[PDB]
RNA sequence: UCUGGUGACUAUAGCAAGGAGGUCACACCUGUUCCCAUGCCGAACACAGAAGUUAAGCUCCUUAGCGUCGAUGGUAGUCGAACUUACGUUCCGCUAGAGUAGAACGUUGCCAGG
RNA sequence: UGGGGCGGUCGCCUCCUAAAAGGUAACGGAGGCGCUCAAAGGUUCCCUCAGAAUGGUUGGAAAUCAUUCAUAGAGUGUAAA
RNA sequence: GAUUAUUGGAGGUAGAGCACUGUUUGGACGAGGGGCCGGUUACCGAAUUCAGACAAACUCCGAAUGCCAAUUAAUUUAACU
C-alpha cells in the first residue's frame, strides 16, 4: 500500500503519452482536500499488486514527490481490447 | 364558395371584391368600406 | 383541495400586460398596487429601472377611514400634483394585473382631472 | 346572484314533529297554516315526516 | 427469425463499419462472454445458429444472454436486372458489430464448458472473437 | 343552522386532533352534484326535463355539460349537452345538506347506507344516488323515468379519518 | 417502378447579416419559420416571421433567457 | 437598515423536507346594501368592513434530499502534413460529450416607510 | 428514360439525403396542395394541458363528475418541419 | 480584393447520449383478464421501476473545420462599374 508516483510535467503530447503506454506506465491524476490537482505517472504492474493486496475500495499511501498521500481510487478508464489500463483518478480521503 | 362584387351607392363604382360561401351566407352581405370618391366610409353592398 | 393566492396569478397578468408598456422619461410607467386595505402608486422610468414619485394611502399626508376609494382618489391626487413639478405630461397607465375599475379607475380618473395628459 | 333564471327558494317553515328540522327551503310553499317564531314564520309544508323519528341505523 | 414488430422506416441506409464499439463492451448478466475483435454485419440468422449450437452443448443448462438485436433492415434486387428503378424490398434484418462488442453471455455452467459452446458459436460467426470475463481491477 | 357545525368544530374535532389553533381545521368547501350521463342521443328533451327536475331540487340553475371528446362506443360528438351539475358553496349548501341527511337513510332504508370509506384522503366523497329521497317538495306525480345523481364534498381536509370525525356530525359511518 | 421523386424549392432561411456590421433602417437579419430568434430593440417581426431593422445601426444577436435568443439593433455612429 | 413596492441577472436563484414569526406591512377572515360578476354559484372578480387567526400563503433560519451549475486529467472525433490501402498507422494543433472532485438552499439597482 | 419499348412521371408545398452558413443530383427515401373560414378575421378583457391513478349513480375497466402530479406527451381547419 | 493574427456571431454535422419519439434484452414488483367459483393456481397484455443496448427522416448535449463581419493590425495585389 506504499505505491510511488512522478510528476508529470506540462502539455503532454498524444505521442509522448502513447510511448508512456507502450512503457509499463500509465497516467493518473491525484485530487481532493489536503492537496490541489496534480497529473502523474504510476507503474502498472505496482498498482495492480496493491490493488490485489488491498482491494479494489482500499486506501493506499503513495509518495508524490517529497510527501505521501493517503488516497482511494475513484474511476479508471481501462482498454478492454488489450486488457491495459490506460488512466486512473485518484481522491484523497484524508 | 364563390366571388363577390361590392358596389356602392354614392360612389358610383365597385372596386372590392370579396369572398363568400353561399349556404352560410347565402344572402346579400353588406359593410362599411372606404370609397375615395366621396372621402368617407359608406355602405357597400352585395350584387 | 387548495386555495390559491392572489398576487402571484396577479403578477402573471402584470408580466404579460408589461411586454408593450415601459417607461422612456417621457411617457414613464404609472405602476399601481393594493393589497387588502390600501393602495400605493410609483412613477418609474423603466430604461434606468428608476422611480421619480411615490404616494400611498397610509401616507400621512392622505390618509383618514373615508371610503377605500376616495382615498385612491386622494392619491391620484397627491401623486398627480407631486409630479406636477417634473414630467406631469402624457404618460402610461400600468394597471398591473389588476382591471380598470373601482379604486383602480378612480385613481387614474383623479389623475387625470388633475391636469396630466393621458 | 343572477336574477330571473334560478327557481323560487324560502325558508319555508320545516318545524318536523321530530326535533324541528326548520333548516329547509324551496317551492313547498303551502297554505300558511303555521308560522312557528323560532322557525320560519312562513309555510308548515314540511310538518311531519320519517326524518328524525326512526332512521335505519340511527332508530 | 429475430426482427422487430414494427419500423417506422421500411428503406434505411446502409450503416457504418469504421470505428470502435460505442458501447455493450463489459459483461453485465453473466460470468462468461465472447467480445468481438473484427468488424462486420451480422444477418440474425447467424444469431439463431450460433445460439443454436451453443445451446445443445449445454444441454438445458446454464443461461445464455444474447446482448445483440438487428435492428437494422438491408435490402435486396432478387434477380440481377437493370440498375436504378427506386430502392428494392427487404431481405433481412442486421446488427453492426464493432471491435469491443460482446456478442454472447453465459453464465451457470463451467469455464471450460462455456469455452467450448462459445468457440462452437464463433465458428458460425463472420467475425473474430475471444473468450472474457468479468472484468476486475 | 349553522351553528351546529359552528360548535361541532370543537365537539369531536379540537378533543380529538388538539389542533394548535383554531384556523388549521377541517371545513366543506364545495358540494357538486353532477346528475349523470343519459346520452341523449335523441333523449335531448328527456334532460331538459332532468334539468328542471335538479332547478326543482336545488335553488341554482344547472349548468350543462357537453361531451369533451366524439369517443366511439358511443354516437356523440363535440358538444352534444350530455351532463349537468350544481355547484353550492353556503347558505344553500347548508340549507339543502340539513334535508338532505334528514330524508336520506329514511328513504334510503340501510344502516350503512353509503359506505364504510370512499375517500380518496383528500376529504371528498364521491356518493351514488338513486333519486328518491330528493324532490320531498314536488314528489314524484308528472315524472316518468328515475335519474341516478353523483354528489361531491369536497373540504379542507387533507385524509380520511378527519373526514370520519366530520361524519360523525350527522353521517353514516 | 417507383412513387418519390418531388421536392420543393428551397427557401433561402438564415442569417443575412453579421453580428458587428452596419445596417440601414429596413434591412431583413433573419428569414425564418416561427420565432427562432425574437426581436428585441429597434427591431421587427414580419408576417412571413421575417425580422428587419427599424433604424440604422450595428446588429447585436444575444440571448434572451435560458434557451432563447434575440437580435437588436443600436444607432451608435 | 428590517419589511414592502418595482426593475436587472442562463434556476449557483428552483422543488422538497424540518423548525420559528406577526395589526409598521402581508394575509387568510365577515358579509352581498350599493359599482360589478360568475356560458350555475359573491368559488373567482368587485364592493363594505376589521370580529378572529399565524393554521395556510408570505418572511427568517437549517439540510445538498431531488433538480441546476460544474472544473482538472484522460478519451472519442477532427483541421493540416507524412506514410500508405489498412474496416488503418504516425506527427502536429483544437480539444468534446458522459462521468468524477466540487459549488450553490441566490446576487443586486431604485423608491417609501421603518 | 443506366439503349429503346411497355410501365411510370411532367406544376407547387414540407422533411431526410445535404457533409453544424446558404446552395446542392439520381426512374433516391417519405408525405401533402389544386382549399377553407363572415368568424376559424381585427381589437379589449378573462381562462388554461392531456395521460395517470385516486372512486364513485352511471361505470365500456375508461364517456360525465371530483382532488393532486403532470411540461406541451394537450391543442393549434388542412401534410411535414 | 486576398492571406494570417486577435475578437464577435449564425448554425445542430462527426461523436456521444437516451431527457421526447420509436426499436430492444434480461429482471423484479405488484394490479386487470385469467386456471376456478365473485375469487385461489399458472399464463398473458399493460403500467411503474433496476441495469444494459439502437437510430438518415430521435436529441438533454455538442466539436474540429468551414461561413458572415469587425476602428480592426501585419504582409500581399487585386476588386468593382
Amino acid at each position: 500500500a506504499s505505491l510511488k508516483s512522478i510528476i508529470r510535467q506540462g502539455k503532454q503530447t498524444r505521442s509522448d503519452l502513447k510511448q508512456l503506454r507502450k512503457s509499463g506506465k500509465v497516467p493518473a491524476v491525484v485530487y481532493g482536500y489536503g492537496t490541489k490537482n496534480v497529473s502523474v505517472k504510476v507503474d502498472e504492474v505496482e498498482f495492480i499488486k496493491v490493488i490485489r493486496e488491498v482491494g479494489r475500495n482500499g486506501v493506499i499511501e503513495l509518495g508524490v514527490g517529497s510527501k505521501t498521500i493517503k488516497v482511494m481510487v475513484a474511476d479508471y478508464q481501462f482498454d478492454p481490447l488489450k486488457n491495459q489500463i490506460t488512466h486512473i483518478d485518484f481522491l484523497a480521503i484524508n | 364558395r364563390v366571388n363577390v362584387t361590392l358596389a356602392c351607392t354614392e360612389c358610383g363604382d365597385r372596386n372590392y371584391i370579396t369572398t363568400k360561401n353561399k349556404r352560410n351566407n347565402p344572402e346579400r352581405i353588406e359593410m362599411k368600406k372606404y370609397c375615395p370618391r366621396l372621402n368617407k366610409y359608406t355602405l357597400h353592398r352585395e350584387t | 383541495i387548495s386555495k390559491i393566492d392572489k398576487n402571484k396569478v396577479r403578477l402573471k397578468r402584470h408580466a404579460r400586460v408589461r411586454t408593450n408598456l415601459s417607461g422612456t422619461a417621457e411617457k414613464p410607467r404609472l405602476n399601481v398596487y393594493r393589497s387588502n386595505k390600501h393602495i400605493y402608486a410609483q412613477i418609474i422610468d423603466d430604461n434606468k429601472g428608476v422611480t421619480l414619485a411615490q404616494a400611498s394611502s397610509k401616507d400621512s399626508d392622505i390618509a383618514t377611514t373615508a371610503t377605500k376609494v376616495e382615498l385612491a382618489t386622494k392619491v391620484g391626487e397627491a401623486i398627480a400634483k407631486k409630479a406636477a413639478d417634473k414630467g406631469i405630461k402624457e404618460i402610461v397607465f400600468d394597471r398591473g394585473g389588476y382591471l380598470y375599475h373601482g379604486r383602480v379607475k378612480a385613481l387614474a380618473e383623479a389623475a387625470r382631472e388633475s391636469g396630466l395628459e393621458f | 346572484m343572477k336574477q330571473g333564471i334560478h327557481p323560487e327558494y324560502h325558508q319555508v317553515i320545516f318545524l318536523d314533529t321530530t326535533t324541528n328540522f326548520k333548516f329547509l327551503s324551496g317551492s313547498t310553499k303551502t297554505s300558511s297554516e303555521m308560522m312557528e317564531w323560532e322557525d320560519g314564520k312562513e309555510y308548515p309544508v314540511i310538518r311531519l315526516d320519517i326524518s328524525s323519528d326512526s332512521h335505519p341505523f340511527y332508530t | 427469425m429475430l426482427l422487430p414488430k414494427r419500423v417506422k422506416y421500411r428503406r434505411q441506409h446502409r450503416p457504418k463499419t469504421t470505428g470502435r464499439s460505442k458501447g455493450g463492451n463489459y459483461v453485465t448478466f453473466g460470468e462468461f462472454g465472447l467480445q468481438a475483435t473484427t468488424t462486420s454485419w451480422i444477418t440474425s440468422r447467424q444469431i439463431e445458429s450460433a445460439r443454436i449450437a451453443m445451446t445443445r452443448y449445454m444441454k438445458r443448462g446454464g443461461k445464455v444472454w444474447i446482448k445483440i438485436f438487428p435492428h437494422t433492415p438491408y435490402t435486396k434486387k432478387p434477380l440481377e436486372v437493370r440498375m436504378g428503378a427506386g430502392k428494392g424490398a427487404v431481405e433481412g434484418w442486421i446488427a453492426v458489430v464493432k471491435p469491443g462488442r460482446i456478442l454472447f453471455e453465459v453464465a451457470g455452467v463451467s469455464e471450460e464448458v462455456a469455452r467450448e459452446a462459445l468457440r462452437l458459436a464463433s465458428h458460425k460467426l463472420p467475425v473474430k472473437t475471444k473468450f472474457v470475463k468479468r472484468e476486475e481491477l | 343552522l349553522k351553528e351546529k357545525f359552528n360548535t361541532e368544530v370543537t365537539e369531536n374535532l379540537m378533543k380529538k386532533f388538539n389542533y394548535s389553533s383554531v384556523m388549521e381545521v377541517p371545513k366543506i368547501d364545495k358540494i357538486v352534484v353532477n346528475m349523470g350521463v343519459g346520452d341523449a342521443v335523441q333523449n335531448s328533451k328527456v334532460l331538459d326535463n332532468a334539468v328542471e327536475e335538479l332547478e326543482l331540487i336545488t335553488g341554482q340553475k344547472p349548468l350543462v355539460t357537453k361531451a369533451k371528446k366524439s369517443i366511439a362506443t358511443f354516437r356523440l360528438r363535440e358538444g352534444m349537452p350530455i351532463g349537468a351539475k350544481v355547484t353550492l358553496r353556503g347558505e344553500r349548501m347548508y340549507e339543502f345538506l340539513d334535508k338532505l341527511i334528514s330524508v336520506s337513510l329514511p328513504r334510503v332504508r340501510d344502516f350503512q347506507g353509503v359506505s364504510k370509506k370512499a375517500f380518496d384522503g383528500r376529504g371528498n366523497y364521491t356518493l351514488g344516488v338513486k333519486e328518491q329521497l330528493i324532490f320531498p317538495e314536488i314528489d314524484y306525480d308528472k315524472v316518468s323515468k328515475v335519474r341516478g345523481m353523483d354528489i361531491v364534498i369536497v373540504t379542507t381536509a387533507n385524509t380520511d379519518e378527519e373526514a370520519r370525525e366530520l361524519l360523525a356530525n350527522f353521517g353514516m359511518p | 417502378s417507383t412513387k418519390n421523386g418531388r421536392d420543393s424549392e428551397s427557401k433561402r432561411l438564415g442569417a443575412k447579416r453579421a453580428d458587428g456590421q452596419f445596417v440601414t433602417g429596413g434591412s431583413i437579419l433573419y428569414r425564418q419559420r416561427g420565432t427562432k430568434i425574437y426581436p428585441g430593440e429597434n427591431v421587427g417581426r414580419g408576417g412571413d416571421d421575417t425580422l428587419f431593422a427599424k433604424i440604422d445601426g450595428v446588429v447585436k444577436f444575444e440571448r434572451k433567457g435560458r434557451d432563447k435568443k434575440q437580435v437588436s439593433v443600436y444607432a451608435v455612429a
